């Protein structure tokens, strides 16, 4: 299968840089994009940037020009994120993930980064990069009304999330992914490109939408199926994710 | 996949 394994979590003062990595297996690694992913509680998913490690080519979000350099080293199939001058702003989960065709099915389990007086010296500095973007205008804002859902187990919910402009691509595809992260584990990919069930995601989930407006349907809510959803458009850079909608039971 | 975007 693929894997992504990503490195060890860093603990480290304010001021320090950190270098962390993401090895690739399974697949061919110069043949795919690799995005990055920040999760910082009280603030969802927010997407960095990703690099071919073919061609070299990066793109950053500008929220993170001179904070994030990405890299990639084929002799060893292994992608690179430095974060530079880390504040507390910094301290989150990073994921890498593998973009297949436009879908981020592939993850990495996360490195935890903390920033901390506690702390260590890090990594050391390096190469602070830049690479971006999207052509500079307006970035979609991707809504979700709703941070969180209360469901009685067996019964069945919608999530509702909506872009600030259509996400219908003129090949007739629709640019949106629905994403479940549980408790302790990496986002999964549910949904791609608006309705397509991602492969062994069980059929009780279903993404629906007009366009703008969209809708993912649980069915017959279990215990497994409890943790936060999040929407994501992969239609034009930067990538951007909905606020996410925390799912409980009411057991 | 095209290799200067992953944007479809």
């Amino acid at each position: 299968e693929v894997q992504l394994q990503q490195s060890g979590a860093e603990l480290v003062r304010p001021g320090t840089s950190v270098k962390m990595s993401c090895k690739a297996a399974g697949y061919t690694f110069t043949k795919y994009w690799i995005g990055w992913v920040k999760q910082r509680p009280g603030h969802g998913l927010e997407w960095i940037g990703d690099i071919h490690p073919g061609s070299f080519y990066s793109n950053y979000n500008e929220k993170f020009k001179g904070k994030a350099t990405l890299t990639a080293d084929t002799s060893s199939s292994t992608a690179y994120m430095q974060l530079s001058s880390l504040t507390s702003e910094d301290s989150a989960i990073y994921y890498c993930a593998r973009d297949y065709y436009t879908n981020y099915g592939d993850w990495g389990q996360g490195t935890s980064v903390t920033v901390s007086s506690a702390g260590g010296g890090g990594s050391g500095g390096g190469g602070s990069g830049g690479g971006g973007s999207g052509g500079g205008g307006s970035d979609i804002v991707m809504t979700q009304a709703a941070p969180s859902v209360s469901v009685t187990p067996g019964e069945s919910v919608s999530i509702s999330c909506r872009s600030s402009k259509s996400l219908l691509h003129r090949n007739g595809n629709t640019y949106l992914f629905w994403f479940l992260q549980r408790p302790g584990q990496s986002p999964q990919l549910l949904i791609y490109r608006m309705s397509n069930l991602a492969s062994g995601v069980p059929d009780r989930f279903s993404g629906s939408g007009s366009g703008t407006a969209f809708t993912l349907r649980i069915s017959r809510v279990e215990a497994e199926d409890v943790g936060v959803y999040y929407c994501m458009q992969h239609l034009e850079y930067p990538y951007t994710f909905g606020s996410g909608t925390k799912l409980e039971l009411k057991v | 996949i095209a290799y200067y975007t992953s944007e479809p």
